[PDB]
């Protein structure tokens, strides 16, 4: 039942921007969520102090995915365990605790990809947390869906339009709630061109081009939160990237780039059908 | 500014 959300596509209702997105098929500049517009946005939020540290996804009752560097990142030290964190599942408002609607659920186990390479270029970002206990769903709580071989393929293409979601900075003030923005996939080859930083097949960059007028990216904060895109297919939402890295915010002829969540699908079966 | 939240999650 992954992907379809309870106060949208089951009652039949479209957000107010998905139609950007199927029109495609051929947070900075973002705006303010609708209320159940992405019920599988999670948030990484730190005991003490208590403070935001990235955005992430469900995927089952029991399993959350976010970049790992999120969790471990040793030129910061940073380097995160079980016991430090708080993963908050429901929410809308970034910083209320919104009793009776969010649900909070501690870790039981972090999984960090073995490869995940910190050193140069944030190769592989991506890790798991193993829940204590399920989360039960709701209007505000559902997961969204991993691709498969063939949702991956048709979508992922240059100029197809995704959707990132996240409570951080709106500029390189930390908005009030969920905020929202639709970006296009960019060509390996202009993503390549942008930066001095190597490229893998691992990742993918998103964002407009200087001269599309149209503008927005991801920010800090916004890490580890869910990429994702609706398949004109059967009407589900599939995460096809992670928010892991930038230089910079909304800055022209730079993008944001994400960890390919496909490329990696091997990991991730291995670990939750190894794990429970 | 977060709001406090619940001591039984924190425990
Ligand atoms: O301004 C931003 C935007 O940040 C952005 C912008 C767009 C996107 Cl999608 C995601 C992030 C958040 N990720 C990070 O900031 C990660 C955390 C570890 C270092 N990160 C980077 O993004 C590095 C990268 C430098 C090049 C080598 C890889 C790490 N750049 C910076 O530290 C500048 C601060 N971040």
């Amino acid at each position: 039942d992954c992907g379809l959300r309870p106060l949208f596509e089951k009652k039949s209702l479209e957000d107010k921007t998905e139609r950007e997105l199927l029109e495609s098929y051929i947070i900075v500049e973002g705006s303010d969520a609708e209320i159940g517009m992405s019920p599988w946005q999670v948030m990484l939020f730190r005991k003490s102090p208590q403070e935001l540290l990235c955005g992430a996804s469900l995927i089952s009752d029991r399993w959350v995915l976010t970049a790992a560097h999120c969790l471990l990142y040793p030129p910061w030290d940073k380097n995160f365990t079980e016991n430090d964190l708080l993963v908050r599942i429901g929410k809308h408002s970034r910083t209320r605790y919104e009793r009776n609607i969010e649900k909070i659920s501690m870790l039981e186990k972090i999984y960090i990809h073995p490869r995940y390479n910190w050193r140069e270029n944030l190769d592989r970002d991506i890790a798991l947390m193993k829940l204590k206990k399920p989360v039960a769903f709701s209007d505000y709580i559902h997961p969204v869906c991993l691709p498969d071989r063939e949702t991956a393929a048709s979508l992922l293409q240059a100029g197809y339009k995704g959707r990132v979601t996240g409570w951080g900075n709106l500029k390189e003030g930390q908005p009030s709630v969920l905020q929202v923005v639709n970006l296009p996939i960019v060509e390996r080859p202009v993503c390549k061109d942008s930066t001095r930083i190597r490229i893998t097949d691992n990742m993918f960059c998103a964002g407009y081009k200087p001269d599309e007028g149209k503008r927005g990216d991801a920010c800090e904060g916004d890490s580890g939160g869910p990429f994702v895109m609706k398949s004109p297919f059967n009407n589900r939402w599939y995460q096809m990237g992670i928010v892991s890295w930038g230089e910079g915010c909304d800055r022209d002829g730079k993008y944001g780039f994400y960890t390919h969540v496909f490329r990696l699908k091997k990991w991730i079966q291995k670990v939750i059908d190894q794990f429970g | 500014d977060f709001e406090e939240i619940p001591e039984a999650y924190l425990a």
